[PDB]
């Protein structure tokens, strides 16, 4: 552990909109940044989203700038993925993810440790 | 696996001396250009060494006199600590940065808790 546990996919309409959340076990939370990646049909796991131990950064892919947005709590242990203005393009499986990066490489799937079973999501046209 | 290997703690004996791993495997064709070394405080981090074009410098007074990174073998930038003290208790960061001539940049960086432990 950490263990991660995610929650919150569904089947959405294109233009929807769905929040993830992400669980994490233990009390060394607050010293990892964390993660989301997805895996879609036929793809290899890309990166989503990252937010900064402390809260102070937050990073995106190109493809969900100003649709989604990372936070966390680090008083409930939790991290969310909130998605609007959904996509059939976002549909995919949804990853949570820690790591001890600080403030850089938070996009690379190897600087992150710790991983979740994950979350789905449909969007349709 | 990930660029910097650093343990995710290490635990040093107050009024003595601990070693914070940080190393890594060179790629050919990039240039170690900074290397820092911060502490946490409380929500932010304060830079406490910095290794750049002109040498070594510590840049927290209560670590003058105090604190060692290791240069002689490519790829190994641990640093030590001597005469340790409580209040060196705290999550470290070491955190590196290569470039090209042609100005390509890569950072990378990783976070260890240090205990201190009577």
């Amino acid at each position: 552990q950490v263990q991660l546990v995610e929650s919150g996919g569904g089947l959405v309409q294109a233009g929807g909109s769905l929040r993830l959340s992400c669980a994490a076990s233990g009390r060394t939370f607050s010293s990892y940044g964390m993660g989301w990646f997805r895996q879609a049909p036929g793809k290899e796991r890309e990166f989503v989203a990252a937010i900064r131990w402390n809260g102070g950064s937050t990073y995106y892919a190109d493809s969900v700038k100003g649709r989604f947005t990372i936070s966390r709590d680090n008083a409930k242990n939790t991290v969310y993925l909130q998605m609007n203005s959904l996509k059939p393009e976002d549909t995919a499986v949804y990853y949570c993810a820690a790591g001890r990066w600080d403030k850089y490489g938070s996009s690379f799937q190897d600087e992150y440790d710790y991983w979740g079973q994950g979350t789905q999501v449909t969007v349709s046209s | 696996r990930p660029i910097l290997e650093v343990p995710e703690s290490v635990t040093g004996p107050w009024k003595g001396d601990v070693n914070l791993p940080c190393t890594y495997d060179p790629l050919q064709g990039y240039t170690q250009v900074l290397v820092k070394w911060l502490v946490q405080r409380g929500s932010d981090p304060v830079t406490i060494f910095l290794r750049d074009s002109s040498g070594d410098h510590i840049q927290q007074a209560k670590y003058q006199g105090r604190l060692h990174v290791s240069h002689k073998v490519p790829g190994d930038v641990s640093l030590q600590l001597s005469t340790l003290e409580m209040d060196d208790r705290s999550h470290y960061t070491c955190e590196v940065t290569w470039q090209t001539p042609d100005g390509n940049q890569v950072v990378r960086d990783k976070i260890t808790e240090l205990r201190v432990q009577k």
